[PDB]
This record gives C-alpha cells, structure tokens and sequence, in this order.
C-alpha cells in the first residue's frame, strides 16, 4: 500500500492534501494473488493453461494489475530475449455454475456475466446473455473439447469489429442477451489497474484509465445493472497466433481478491492517492 | 417598564442577564442572500419497464436504479392509488422537494390483504422466503392499487413461496432469503403456482419450492420498496418538480448563499480560488466531510466555507450609562466613525491620546487598551510607571537610598 | 537550571445560539424552550475570565520593583535587548526570542484574524467560539520583565560583578579564593549562559512543561470543535440535512437530539474551563513566589531554585507563564580532609573556639571555605568562641593567634 | 445550578413527572419518564464530580492557610513579599465565611536620601584590619553608622560592627579612626 | 466507577448488546445499540476529564 497499489477512489467526492481513514473493498497488504499468463500459439495450434478447470469464488470482487513488466525483455513462456507488450484480461462471471455433457471445465447456467476486449485491445465489450452450448467437433457438447477460449490474429486483423466475439461464438449461442455495452480503450503501455465489484445497485467497474492513468487510482466507469450475486469467476484462456518471425511477448497479470478493511488514504493537492 | 431586546446591544445584555440593570464590565453579547443553482442539462428516467409489462410476483422482484436524471413523481403518483406507505429515515416530502444520488426500486404484484407480512418485523412466509427489505439506507414501503385504465397487465392470480428447502438424512433444511437479495429458490418458482400449496423440485440440487395461491383482484395491487442514497455519485437524480432555474456566481462572491450543486443542497460563502483536487469528481471535502470546493461548469474553482457570524462585545459603564460595541478581530472596512484598534473594530470610543496607569483601569480591552468615562467613553493606553532610577556614583564605594520617613501598611 | 510556571490559560468565550444552532432559525425556536442555560454558560464564561485578568493583574503588580539601576567580564547580551532588533516588539530579550520562536503557537488573530481567515484558528468563527485577547500585550510584559531584569527597605547601587561576588562569598567561598579566581569565575558564567540558547530543545522538562501549556489550549478548542460533528442519535450532525431530508413532526425530535446533546457539551467544556481557570491562579501565586524568593534575592533554602547552591536567577516571559534560568554552585571536584569540631588551648580555664562557615581543616590547623579548599590561617574574623566540647582537639604545640593571650 | 438542572425536560413534552403522567399513556409514560430519569441521573453526576474537585481544592487551600499562619502570624516572616508588602513587622488573622482572613502589618518607606556607602573600613597598621556592618551601612555625614531601614547617622562602634578579611574594595582609613578599628 | 457505567440501560431494553440483538429486529436494533453507544462515549468522557 506505500504505492496505493489497487486502490478504489472514493466516488462522487475528491479529497486534497489530507489524510484520512477509509473503510471499503480494499486488497489486503502482502497478497501475492493469483499469475495468470497468455502465451503465443504454436501458425501452429493454440497454447493455453489449465485455467478453466478451476474454480473460483468472487466473493466481495477482485482488482486485477495488468501491464506491469510491459517493456522489459524475457524469454518466451512457449521458447524458454523478445520485447513484451500489454494484453488484456478476459473475464467470465455468473451466479450459478454447472457442468457440460462431458464432465470438463465450468458452465455457466442462466444469464452470464462476459467481459471481452475488442478490436486487438482498442475496446472493451461487456454483456449479460445466457449462452447455450455448442454441439460441433471440438465445441463444449462433444467428448473431444478440452476448453473454450478466444482467439485474435494480429496478422490479419487490425480492424474486425467483432473479433473476440466471433471467437466467442464459436462455443456458444447467445441468447436472451439483456444489455451490451462497449467502452473505448486508447492504445498505450502503461500499467493499469481494474475491479469488478456487486453492490445492491447492481456490478460496478472501475479502472485506472478513467483518471490517474499515469498511477494507479481506479475510477467507476461502469454500473452494470446485474442484480442476482455474482458467486464464481473464470479467467477466459486467450491465445495470439502470429508467427515465428512475429512472435512477441505478453506481460502476465494478477488477480487480488477485495476484502472489508480499513485503509488510511494519503491525498496530495493534486487529489490522487499515492 | 419593559426593554426591546433588539433595538441595542445594550438591552440584548440586559436581556441576556435578564435584569434591567448590569454592572460594569466588557461583555459577550450575541452576534440565505442569494442563490447558486448549478445543474445538468435534463435526463429522464426509464420508469416505462415497470408501467408497460406484466408485474412479476414477491419472489422473481424486478429493481430499478436510476442515476442522474429527472423524472415526474407527479405522474407517477397520479397513476397510483396508494393504500399504505410506511418510511423509514425519510418522508415523501422530502422525496418530493429534493434530491439524492441514486434511487433504487423495487417492485412486485402483491395484495393488501397480505400487507401486514411486509411489516419491518414480520415472521411470516414473504419475510422468511419472499423478500426481506434492507434497512442501512433512507427507505420507503408503498402499497399501492392500479386502476384497470393503466397500461400494467394483471397476472393469473398472486403467487409467493410458502417453503423452500433441501436435503435429506438431516431433515428438512430451511433456505431463508438474504437481506435484499432473491430466494435460492428462485429457478423452481420462475415458473409461478396454480393451486395452493403446489410443490415444485429440482433433481439436480435437491431443492423443493412450495408455493401459495390469491386469488386475483379486480384492480392489480402492487408493492414498492424504494431507496435513496446521499453523497455517492457527482451527479443527482431530482423530481422535476423540485427542479429552478439555474444563477451564476460571478456575483453575490462572499456572501452566506444557498446553493444546489447538481443536487448539493445547503448554505456557504463561495470565493474565486486556485484549482485544487480532482476535477471529475466535482466536489472537494475536508476530513469531517463538509464541502470544501466546487470544480464548476464556469471554470473556475470556488473554495466554499460556511457563512460565519462577526463576534460581539459591549463595554458597559453603569454610573454613566454609556455603551461601545467592539466587532472582535475584524478591520473597519468590513463594518462599513469607527476606530481600529488592536482587539478590532469597535464603534462609541473617541481617541484623544490618553493614558492610564494599571490600577486605574477598570475596563481593560483585550490588550494593553482600556475604556475610561472621563460623560464620554475614551481609548485609553495601559502603561505602568518605571522604577526610581539610582543612579551610580564612581568613587571607591557605592551609592545607597536609605528611608527616611515610613508609614504602615496594611 | 530552567523552570516554567504556568500563569494564564487560553481565554475562550462561546456564543452558545450560535454554536448550538448554527443560524438555522427553525433550531432557535426549540432553543428559546432551554432559554437559560446559554446565559448561564455565558456568565460561568465571562466570570473565569474575569477572575484570570484579574489573577494577571495581580501577578504583574506583585512582580515589579520599586527602584532600579542603570558590567564588569559577566556577557549579559542573552538577557538584555537586542541593539538592533529582530523582534517586532521593542522590549523582549534574544533569549526570549529564542524561546518564543522554538514554542509553535497558532497565532489567534486579534486585530484582522477575520479578514485572514476570509482571505484565502478559523475555526472560532465558524463553530461560535472565540479566543479573548489577554489583558497585556506582550510589549507590556517584556517591559515588565526587563525592568526586574535591571532590580529590603534601602536599595544599593552596586554592579553586578559586585553583587556575584558577595553571593558566592555568602555561600562559603572565602574572599582570597574570589580575588585570585575572577578570570575563571566569568569565564564559568558566561559558558553557562551561553548554553540558555541551546537548551531550548526536546528532552528538557521545563521545555515539554511549555509545549503541554501550549498544547492544552489547542486541544480544548479541538474538543470544543469537534463535538459539532457528534450526531447523538440523528441521522445526521447538520442541521440543514435534518431538515431536507425529513418533515416536521419528526424534525423536532431529531433537532432536538442536536440541542440537548451540544448544550451538555458545551457544560462540560465550561466545567473543565473552570477546573483550568482555577488551577491556573493558584500557579501565578506560585510563580510570584518563586519571583519573590529565587529572582529577587539569593535562596538560602535547598532545591527551590536549581540544583546545587543558589547564586542568581533570571526570569523572562514564556508563553502562558514565566521562564526561570537559575543559576548555580556545583562542584565538579573534591578532596577528603581531616577537620576538627573545635580546638581548645592549654589554660587553666579552657577557652574553646569554632569555626564560621567553614572548617578547621589539617594540611598545622587552617581555616576553609565551606565551598571550596583554600587553607588559610586561623583568625578571629574567621572564628566564633564557643563553650568547650569533650570531642574538641586539645592542640598544646601550636596555637592560633584567637586563642592566645 | 443543581436547582436549575430540574427544569430541563430532557427531550420529554414536559420537564414534570405529573403532567407526562396525566398527558400521556402507559406504554409512552415510560418512554418519557426514563428521559427525565437518565438525564436527571447524569446531571447529578456532573454535580458530584464537580464537588469532588472543588473539595479537594478547599483542603489543600486550607493547608496553606494553616501555613501563612504559622509563617506570617504566630512569627515575624523574613521572606520578601510573602506575606504582604514591604517588609513584615506583625499579622493578624480573623474568620471569614468560607476561610480565614488576614492582615498583614508592612513597614514601607515614604522618602529616601541618596548617601555614599562604604563597602568596609580598614586601618593604616602593618597588619591591616577590616570591619564590615551588620543591619546597616557606613554612610557620612567621617564615617557613620546608619540602620539599614532608616537614616540615621550614629558612632561606629564593635556592636554596629563585624570584622572580616582584608579587601582591595575597601576604604584605608588614615586620618579619622573608628574604635573598632584602633590597635 | 468505570466497570460500573457497563451496566447502564440508558434507556434501552437491556444493557447487553447481546439481548438487543437476539430480542429486536433491524429496523429497532441499531436504535438501541446507538443509544447504548451515545451513552458510553460520553461516560468515557466524563472518566477521562
Ligand atoms: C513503457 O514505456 C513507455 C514509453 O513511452 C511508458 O510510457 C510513458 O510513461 C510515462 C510514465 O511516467 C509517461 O510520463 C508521463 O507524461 C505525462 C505527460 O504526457 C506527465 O504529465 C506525467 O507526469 C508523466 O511524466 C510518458 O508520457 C509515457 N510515454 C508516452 C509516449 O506516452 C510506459 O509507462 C512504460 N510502461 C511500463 C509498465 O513501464
Ligand atoms: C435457469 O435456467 C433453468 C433452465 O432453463 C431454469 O429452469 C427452468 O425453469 C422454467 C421456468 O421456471 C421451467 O419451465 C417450466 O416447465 C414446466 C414443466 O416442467 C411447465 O409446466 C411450466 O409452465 C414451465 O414452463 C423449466 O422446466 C426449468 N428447466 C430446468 C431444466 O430446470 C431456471 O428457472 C433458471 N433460473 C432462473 C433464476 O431463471
Ligand atoms: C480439466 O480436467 C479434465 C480431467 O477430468 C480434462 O479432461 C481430459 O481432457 C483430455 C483432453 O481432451 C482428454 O484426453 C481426457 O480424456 C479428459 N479426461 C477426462 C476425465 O475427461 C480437461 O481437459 C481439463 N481442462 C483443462 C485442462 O482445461
Ligand atoms: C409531469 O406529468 C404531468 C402529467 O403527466 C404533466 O402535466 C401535464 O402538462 C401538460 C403540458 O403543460 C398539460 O397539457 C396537461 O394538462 C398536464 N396534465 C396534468 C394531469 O397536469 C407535467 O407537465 C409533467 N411535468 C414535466 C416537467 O414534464
Ligand atoms: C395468529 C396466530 C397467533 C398465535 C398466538 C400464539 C403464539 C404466537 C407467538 C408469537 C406470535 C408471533 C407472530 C406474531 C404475528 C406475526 C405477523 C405475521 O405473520 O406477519
Ligand atoms: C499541504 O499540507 C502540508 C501539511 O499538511 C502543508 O505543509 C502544505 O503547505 C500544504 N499544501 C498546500 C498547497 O496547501
Ligand atoms: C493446473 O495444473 C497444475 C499443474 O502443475 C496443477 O498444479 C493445478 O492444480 C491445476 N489446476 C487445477 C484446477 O486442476
Ligand atoms: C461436475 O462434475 C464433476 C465430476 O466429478 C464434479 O466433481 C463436480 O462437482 C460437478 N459440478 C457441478 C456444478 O455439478
Ligand atoms: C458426470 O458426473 C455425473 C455425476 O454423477 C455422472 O452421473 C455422469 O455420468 C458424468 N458424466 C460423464 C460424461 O462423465
Ligand atoms: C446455435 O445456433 C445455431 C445458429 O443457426 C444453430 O444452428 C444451432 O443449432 C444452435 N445450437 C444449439 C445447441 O442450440
Ligand atoms: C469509439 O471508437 C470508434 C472508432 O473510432 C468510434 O466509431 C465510436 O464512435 C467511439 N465511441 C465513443 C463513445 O467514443
Ligand atoms: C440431530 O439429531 C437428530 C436426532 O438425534 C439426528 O437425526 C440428526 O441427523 C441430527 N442432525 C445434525 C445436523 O446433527
Ligand atoms: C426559467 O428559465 C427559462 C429559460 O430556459 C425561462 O424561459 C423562464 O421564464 C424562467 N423562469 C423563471 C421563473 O425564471
Ligand atoms: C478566478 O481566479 C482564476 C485564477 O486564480 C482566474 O484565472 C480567473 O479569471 C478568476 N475569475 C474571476 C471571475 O475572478
Ligand atoms: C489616536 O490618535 C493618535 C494621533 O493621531 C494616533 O497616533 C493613534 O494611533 C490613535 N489611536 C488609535 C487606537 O487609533
Ligand atoms: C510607557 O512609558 C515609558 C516610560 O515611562 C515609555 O518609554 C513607553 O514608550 C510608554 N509606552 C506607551 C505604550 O505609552
Ligand atoms: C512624614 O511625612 C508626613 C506627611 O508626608 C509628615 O506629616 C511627617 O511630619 C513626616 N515625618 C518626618 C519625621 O519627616
Ligand atoms: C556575548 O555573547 C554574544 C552571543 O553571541 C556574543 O555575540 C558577544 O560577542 C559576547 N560578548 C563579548 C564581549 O564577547
Ligand atoms: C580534650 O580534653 C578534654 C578534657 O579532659 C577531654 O575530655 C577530651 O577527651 C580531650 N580530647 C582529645 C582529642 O584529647
Ligand atoms: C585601600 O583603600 C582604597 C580606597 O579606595 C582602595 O582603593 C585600595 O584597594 C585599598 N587597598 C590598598 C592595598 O591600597
């Protein structure tokens, strides 16, 4: 907490060169979270980890640290040197969680909470759909599937408007579909912060780029209308196809999850918190 | 015989201490010009998912929140007929006649012959499996009638859950909804019930839904759970009927105003001010959370401070019936003949230059000043008398002051 | 050795209708109900405030000097003021500068603190209290300070190297050591004043006395300001929330709340002003006392001025109080001698004698200072005759003149 | 104040038992009599812990009284200012209301004559003698005696004086002798 | 003095937190619990002066 790190501003309200005491959804100090990693593809196969077989709980929320590591050079996590750059989380929330026909990985039953990054990291696209499974080759109502994931071409590609969603809709129908919205992402490399949270008055997204881009404050930019509690998450495995030639590196992220502590806030005259 | 306290600052001690008559002495006495309206351009909430469609039952609740934007609470009362309203921390009043930063509703078909079951301390079914109202915000409980001219669309009769429960080897084991939140019973009773006591169950969690039938009215009764929040977001959600034109500032700097900033009630002086804080988030607090600054649409930033009342004080002097007032720590151009002095401003004394020794002040002021009644009221100047000086003599031994004459005292 | 004694304590006058209501004019008709418990407050206020003037007042009269004098190697430039002055008052001392810039105090604003706060504590105007000037400006009592810096029925005129010499040979310090160890004895002086300006630091008692008094004042009026935000059970501490958010029989009840728990506030700030008002009078005796005693004249009387033997003392002003500087005897060396309780000749009638501040020390029998070792001959003016004691030295070789024939 | 503390209605519609009890119900005659009863209960509190410290004032306060007695009346008191003005002579101590009360008896001087004093005097022998004052001064008109309260010119002589050593600051004596001061 | 300003009511139901929570319903809780808190805060107030 000495560099405000996953800090949810107070909203409404802005504070200045004071300190004081805050009760909220804040990380607890020391929380080394959870590493999630996206890898290149074999333009082979793709190459994912096993991180839809597990099965989490959102509880309060959770604050994700995207873009740390994001101009340093090492090795290749598929080639164990090259530049890494930034990529983006892709999420997948819902209140009740079942399974496919063949006993594998987390469905999610009734209206699905999905949070896709779109057109190459340009756009964010979030919608509330029930999602019916797909009954095809390798689709999640068959014995050959092994895990849903999406997909974007660097080559060829950027710009497809519905790029992450196509590959989305590759495993599933979407269906009863209550909101979609899209927010637009400026191109950059710096690190950034993120939290989803559910309150009475629905789910709330925050996120550094809203304001104190060059920091790490997170500002509300979204209240999505979801009223039944959010009880699990999964971390959508996405893969990049590209080249030998073209291979680059993707700096990982980490997942903290929120609890109800109390903090003592440092504001400057500026009103940010460091 | 009878004195106006108000006509002098002289009565209002003499009121104060109630007794036509005070000693002498340097006493204490007792010390909304405009209007900032600041709001948006105008947004109005989508109250049509709850006047359009088919009314869900107490269990499947639909909730509504609303956030910065305007709408008619005239109309929507019109449509309803309240039977039974019940708040707590509020008054519909004040739901009229202000403004706050959220506003949740939540909404169902129910009957008033069941209206006691929604009771803050009910034991019935509707608390143990339907709804369970959240009490940590400024509430409101409405039941209202809609007439048969709306455009709601009655149900097949009122439905709600009698039990709801799962497991086996242990016995029966109660599921209980959450404060504000639906049953978990909710995917088996989507579906709704027909008959009394209707079972519904779900294989797969073991989960049996028990329901109840009314049977239904001639006009659709329907229940409101409403909720109102303070201070939350920048933005305000405000009836359109407590909506004013909007002032500037770029006047009436400096005075105790009432302002409504986006839907900030309440009274300050405002100063033109350098830009500190967050300009997004519009409003800049202090640590006790009272409005230190307004980022405006102007431009400029406005450090606010609640309006203050000028100290008083009344110099006092019996035998000859004469009176000061002292404006305490405050220049003579702010009272705008009045003299500066180094205790403020003060109106009733002359100043002629003159000095008086401690032991003959008998009304000091503040610092090294005093009011004397050589009748007529003077600004004095304390100033004690200096030791007898000896001076020294040089010549081998020393000089010396030895009493010649004395006296007693006692 | 430094002390400070408390004189004064912060005086602070509460508009009670103001602070109870903050102007809302629908609060001031639920007040008139609780009409005199403010003038009671008031009068409890003005009346502690009155008996602490008159407590200064009585301070300063009993402090002051009926004849004074117009210096020798003693460097007394810490105590006197400066030639060319840093200080916008004309009369303070540079070691009074140096103790009032070290002390941070929040300077209350008695001439234009209003037109300050508005530009741009602030606080009086907006909770309803208010800080009252004292009753001398502080010219007045560094005026008062340096005129018994300069200082029986008969005044003598003697310098000051003159009057150090006569209270150390009053100690015990015989006339032959003061003459042959005046270069040593200003040099010791004037090193030792010289540490007055850096002993104004952390870890020294008489400082951390100051900055508790100053602290006190700071701390009653933070208590004073921050009761404004208790909401006693309303759902909010504003009067203006109370009355937008609800509606009017139930405003008064939650009003209500507000007034009954700030006037039982504001009675025990009154109650705890009293307890501080009082306890600061009985400290201004205290300290004209020890004005009295240490400053005016030299103390015969152990551990009421510094440690070691009294010499001189200074006072000079301190915020809410005066600043003593007294200045000692302490040895740093000794020697272990043989003395004697008396000696007595050889007569047919015994005729014993004894010594006068100081000892009948071997090394054949001398006569010492109390205070420092310095053998000298035996004299009369040195000895006292006094009736014969068993545990007296018979001495038959030699004999002190006093004791012959 | 503590007959005062009664009026304040504590919230109630009344600040009397009687007209809550003949104004109101029995299940909100309760509601407000407890108002009365708590706040009654601390007011009486914040009497007692106010008499406790004003107690604990008066018996310390009534230490010093016995101490000024002791000092200042039953003795004549050498301290400068301790029991009045100038310096004490005798003192007298009556009963007041609530204490004791005294009357201190000072000498204080009205006029006063700058005079030349002598630090001591010393004679022109081989060995030289000194002699220094008690309670007085060597003032003229050569060298007199004079008390140190009161100017009055008189004879040196042993019982106006003490012998002392020899002082540089001293005044040598050749022409006019003192009886103390002959060999 | 101190151990014994635990066992003031001040007006509530009982002076346990416990009874109040076991004997009341949400919306009459915090009325109660608040009052025992107004009342001990300003009894640590009066032990500290
Ligand atoms: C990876 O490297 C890029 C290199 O561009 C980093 O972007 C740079 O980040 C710094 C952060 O301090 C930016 O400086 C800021 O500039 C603004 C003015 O635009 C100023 O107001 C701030 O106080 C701050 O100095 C810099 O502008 C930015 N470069 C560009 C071209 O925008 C990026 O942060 C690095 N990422 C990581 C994770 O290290
Ligand atoms: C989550 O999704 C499941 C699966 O769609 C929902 O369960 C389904 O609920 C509906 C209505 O509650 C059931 O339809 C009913 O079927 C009976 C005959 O069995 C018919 O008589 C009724 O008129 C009604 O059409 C459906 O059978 C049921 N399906 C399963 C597999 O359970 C569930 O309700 C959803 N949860 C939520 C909270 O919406
Ligand atoms: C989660 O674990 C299951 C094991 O229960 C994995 O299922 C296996 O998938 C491989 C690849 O298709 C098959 O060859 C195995 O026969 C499957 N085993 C079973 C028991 O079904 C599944 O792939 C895992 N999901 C991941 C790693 O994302
Ligand atoms: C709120 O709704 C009411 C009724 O729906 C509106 O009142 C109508 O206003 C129009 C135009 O002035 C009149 O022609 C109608 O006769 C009014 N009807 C009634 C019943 O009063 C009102 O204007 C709406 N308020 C706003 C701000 O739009
Ligand atoms: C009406 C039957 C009364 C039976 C009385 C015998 C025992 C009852 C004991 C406690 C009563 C608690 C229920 C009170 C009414 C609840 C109202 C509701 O349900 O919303
Ligand atoms: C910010 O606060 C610090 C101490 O709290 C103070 O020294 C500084 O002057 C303040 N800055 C501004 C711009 O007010
Ligand atoms: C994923 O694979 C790793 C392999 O080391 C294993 O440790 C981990 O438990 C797996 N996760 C799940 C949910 O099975
Ligand atoms: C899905 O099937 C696996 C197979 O063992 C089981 O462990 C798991 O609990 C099932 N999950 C659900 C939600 O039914
Ligand atoms: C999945 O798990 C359930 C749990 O009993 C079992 O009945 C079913 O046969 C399993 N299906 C597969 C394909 O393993
Ligand atoms: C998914 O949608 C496609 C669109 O035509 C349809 O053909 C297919 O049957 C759907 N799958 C399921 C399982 O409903
Ligand atoms: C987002 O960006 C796209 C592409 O530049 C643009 O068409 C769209 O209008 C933008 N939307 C918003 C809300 O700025
Ligand atoms: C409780 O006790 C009963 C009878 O002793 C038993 O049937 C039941 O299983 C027990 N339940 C639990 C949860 O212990
Ligand atoms: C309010 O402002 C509007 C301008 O939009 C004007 O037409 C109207 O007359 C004004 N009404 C009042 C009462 O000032
Ligand atoms: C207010 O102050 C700012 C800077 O302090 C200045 O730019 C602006 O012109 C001022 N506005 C007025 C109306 O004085
Ligand atoms: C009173 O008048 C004199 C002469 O003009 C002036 O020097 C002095 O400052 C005045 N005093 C006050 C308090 O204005
Ligand atoms: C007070 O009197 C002294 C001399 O008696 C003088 O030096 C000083 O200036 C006077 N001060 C005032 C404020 O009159
Ligand atoms: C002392 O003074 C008073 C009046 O001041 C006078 O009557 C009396 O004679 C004087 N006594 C002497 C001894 O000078
Ligand atoms: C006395 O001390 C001050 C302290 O700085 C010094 O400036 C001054 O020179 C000293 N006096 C002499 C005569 O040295
Ligand atoms: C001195 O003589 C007296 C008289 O007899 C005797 O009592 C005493 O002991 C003697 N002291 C010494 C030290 O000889
Ligand atoms: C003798 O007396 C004079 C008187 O002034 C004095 O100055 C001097 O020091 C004394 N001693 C000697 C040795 O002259």
């Amino acid at each position: 907490p000495a560099k405000a790190d996953g800090i949810i501003y107070p909203t409404g309200r802005s504070y200045s060169n004071i300190t004081l005491s805050y009760q909220g959804l804040f990380p607890r100090q020391g929380d080394q979270g959870q590493l999630y990693l996206y890898s290149v593809s074999h333009i082979g196969k793709l190459f994912i980890s096993n991180y839809t077989n597990e099965t989490n709980t959102f509880d309060n929320g959770f604050v994700v640290r995207i873009g740390d590591a994001a101009n340093s050079s090492y090795p290749i996590i598929i080639s164990p040197a090259r530049t890494i750059k930034k990529i983006y989380p892709a999420f997948m929330l819902g209140a009740y969680i079942g399974n496919f026909t063949n006993n594998r990985t987390v469905r999610y039953l009734n209206h699905t909470l999905v949070i896709l990054p779109e057109g190459c990291g340009t756009s964010l696209s979030v919608f509330y759909c029930v999602l019916i499974p797909r009954t095809q080759h390798r689709c999640p109502e068959d014995n050959a599937y092994s895990s849903y994931v999406i997909w974007e071409t660097p080559h060829q590609d950027c710009v497809n408007r519905n790029i992450s969603l196509n590959a989305f809709k590759h495993y599933f129908n979407l269906t009863q579909c209550k909101f979609f919205y899209s927010y637009n992402i400026t191109e950059d490399e710096h690190a950034e912060w993120f939290g989803i949270t559910q309150d009475a008055r629905g789910v709330h997204l925050y996120s550094s780029r809203k304001g104190d881009l060059y920091g790490g404050n997170m500002f509300l930019f979204a209240s999505l209308p979801i009223y039944d509690t959010l009880k699990y998450y999964t971390v959508i495995p996405r893969s990049i196809r590209s080249k030998y030639n073209s291979r680059q590196g993707w700096a990982a992220f980490y997942i903290y999850k929120l609890h109800q502590l109390t903090y003592l806030l440092d504001f400057t005259v500026d009103g940010y918190i460091r | 015989r009878a004195v106006d306290c108000g006509h002098d600052d002289l009565a209002q001690l003499r009121c104060s201490y109630e007794s036509f008559d005070v000693d002498s002495g340097v006493y204490s006495v007792s010390s909304p010009r405009g209007a900032f309206i600041e709001q948006s351009s105008g947004k109005e909430c989508d109250f049509s998912p709850m006047l359009t469609g088919t009314p869900p039952q107490v269990y499947n609740f639909r909730r509504l929140v609303f956030t910065d934007c305007n709408y008619n609470l005239t109309k929507l009362l019109s449509l309803f007929q309240v039977s039974e309203f019940s708040c707590h921390q509020v008054c519909p009043d004040a739901l009229a006649s202000g403004c706050y930063s959220s506003l949740t509703v939540d909404y169902f078909a129910y009957p008033t012959s069941l209206a006691s079951y929604l009771q803050q301390g009910s034991t019935g079914e509707i608390t143990q499996y339907n709804y369970k109202q959240d009490f940590s915000n400024p509430t409101c409980r409405i039941l209202a009638t809609a007439p048969a001219n709306i455009t709601l669309t009655k149900p097949s009769n009122y439905n709600w859950l009698t039990q709801c429960y799962k497991g086996s080897a242990f016995g029966n084991q109660p599921h209980y909804v959450q404060t504000g939140q639906y049953t978990p019973c909710l995917g088996l009773a989507v579906q709704g019930f027909s008959a009394a006591y209707q079972s519904h169950r779900d294989p797969i969690t073991k989960l049996v839904a028990t329901g109840n039938i009314a049977a239904m009215t001639d006009n659709l009764q329907m229940a409101f759970i409403i909720s109102v929040q303070y201070g939350t977001d920048t933005n305000s959600v405000c009836p359109m009927q407590a909506l004013r034109n909007d002032t500037s500032v770029h006047d009436k700097l400096g005075q105790c105003i009432d302002y409504s900033l986006y839907g900030l009630t309440g009274r300050g002086v405002f100063q033109n001010c350098t830009a500190v804080g967050l300009s997004q988030q519009r409003f800049v607090y202090d640590g006790f959370d009272i409005l230190t600054g307004y980022h405006s649409d102007d431009g400029n930033y406005y450090c606010v401070r609640p309006c203050v009342s000028v100290p008083l004080s009344v110099v006092y002097d019996k035998p000859s019936n004469n009176y000061a007032t002292i404006f305490g720590s405050v220049a003579c151009d702010y009272v705008n003949t009045p003299i500066q002095t180094a205790v403020g401003c003060v109106i009733g004394l002359v100043n002629s230059s003159l000095v008086v020794d401690d032991d003959k002040c008998t009304l000091p002021l503040g610092q090294s000043l005093c009011a004397v009644p050589s009748s007529n009221l003077q600004l004095a100047v304390i100033n004690f008398t200096r030791p007898h000086l000896v001076e020294a003599l040089n010549s081998s031994g020393f000089v010396v002051q030895i009493p010649t004459n004395f006296s007693f005292s006692i | 050795t430094q002390e400070y004694i408390q004189t004064t304590i912060q005086k602070v006058t509460v508009d009670c209708k103001q602070y109870v209501c903050n102007g809302f004019e629908k609060c001031e008709t639920l007040l008139r109900e609780y009409g005199q418990f403010c003038a009671k407050i008031n009068q409890a206020l003005h009346g502690a405030n009155l008996r602490q003037d008159e407590s200064v007042a009585n301070l300063f009269a009993n402090i002051k000097t009926q004849t004074t004098q117009a210096n020798g190697d003693f460097n007394l430039t810490l105590l006197q003021v400066p030639k060319v002055t840093t200080s916008q008052y004309s009369y303070r001392s540079t070691i009074e500068d140096l103790l009032f810039n070290k002390v941070t105090i929040a300077d209350p604003g008695y001439m234009q603190g209003y037109d300050e706060c508005m530009q741009q504590i602030c606080a009086q105007f907006v909770a309803g209290y208010k800080v009252l000037p004292p009753l001398y400006d502080p010219n007045m009592e560094a005026a008062y300070t340096s005129s018994l810096l300069g200082s029986l029925s008969s005044f003598a005129a003697i310098p000051f190297a003159q009057s150090i010499f006569y209270r150390m040979n009053g100690i015990g310090i015989t006339q032959q050591v003061l003459s042959e160890n005046q270069k040593q004895i200003d040099k010791k002086f004037n090193q030792a004043l010289n540490a007055m300006q850096t002993g104004f630091t952390t870890t020294n008692l008489a400082f951390s006395k100051v900055q508790d008094a100053v602290n006190a004042n700071a701390q009653a009026l933070a208590k004073l300001a921050s009761e404004l935000s208790n909401t006693f059970g309303a759902i909010s501490s504003s009067i203006s929330d109370i009355l937008k958010r609800l509606c009017p029989p139930e405003q008064e009840a939650q009003i209500d709340r507000l007034i009954n728990g700030r006037l039982t506030s504001l009675n025990a700030f009154v109650a705890q002003q009293l307890v501080r008002s009082e306890t600061a009078a009985r400290s201004a005796q205290l300290a004209s006392d020890k004005v009295n005693e240490c400053v005016k004249s030299q103390s015969k009387r152990n551990g009421f001025c510094g440690s070691g033997t009294h010499i001189v003392s200074f006072v000079i002003n301190a915020p809410d109080g005066l600043y003593f500087f007294h200045v000692g005897y302490v040895p740093t060396d000794h020697i272990n001698a043989t003395a004697a309780y008396g000696l007595c000749n050889n007569d047919n009638p015994p005729r014993c004698i004894a010594p006068i501040d100081g000892y009948f020390v071997r090394n054949e029998w001398y006569y010492t200072g109390s205070s420092y070792y310095n053998p000298e001959p035996i004299s009369m003016a040195n000895t006292r005759y006094v009736s014969q004691d068993t545990k007296f030295e018979n001495l038959t070789t030699n004999i002190p003149p006093p004791l012959l024939n």
